[PDB]
C-alpha cells in the first residue's frame, strides 16, 4: 500500500514571473526591473498640512 | 493390493488427485494532480479623473 503526498508552494514578490524549473539563478539575473516595494515606512499626513 | 494362492487373489489402486490453484492479484493505482499560478500588477484610476 503506496502513498506518496507531494506539495509545493513557491510565493515570490516580485521578480520574474515565477515557474517550476526556474533555477534559483535566472530568478536573480531577471532581477533587473521588476522591483517590488519590501518595507516602507512613512508618516500621518496630518503632518503634512502645515 | 490383494494376492493369495487358496481363494482370494486380486489387484486394486483407487488412486485419487484434487488440485485447486485460485490466484487473485489485485492493483489499483490512483493519481492525483491539482496546481495553480497566480500573478498580480494592480492598476488604481487617477483621485482626479472626469
Ligand atoms: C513516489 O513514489 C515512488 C514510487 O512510485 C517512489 O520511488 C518515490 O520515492 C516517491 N516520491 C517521489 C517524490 O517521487
Amino acid at each position: 500500500y503506496l502513498s506518496n503526498r507531494t506539495n509545493s508552494r513557491v510565493q515570490s514578490f516580485g521578480g520574474v514571473p515565477f515557474y517550476p524549473g526556474i533555477t534559483l539563478e535566472t530568478w536573480q539575473k531577471g532581477i533587473t526591473n521588476h522591483l517590488v516595494a519590501i518595507d516602507r515606512a512613512g508618516l500621518p499626513l496630518h503632518f503634512f498640512i502645515k | 493390493t490383494e494376492l493369495a494362492l487358496f481363494s482370494r487373489v486380486n489387484g486394486k489402486f483407487s488412486t485419487e488427485f484434487q488440485r485447486m490453484k485460485t490466484l487473485q492479484v489485485k492493483d489499483q493505482a490512483v493519481t492525483t494532480r491539482v496546481q495553480v499560478r497566480n500573478r498580480i500588477y494592480t492598476v488604481k484610476t487617477t483621485p482626479t479623473s472626469e
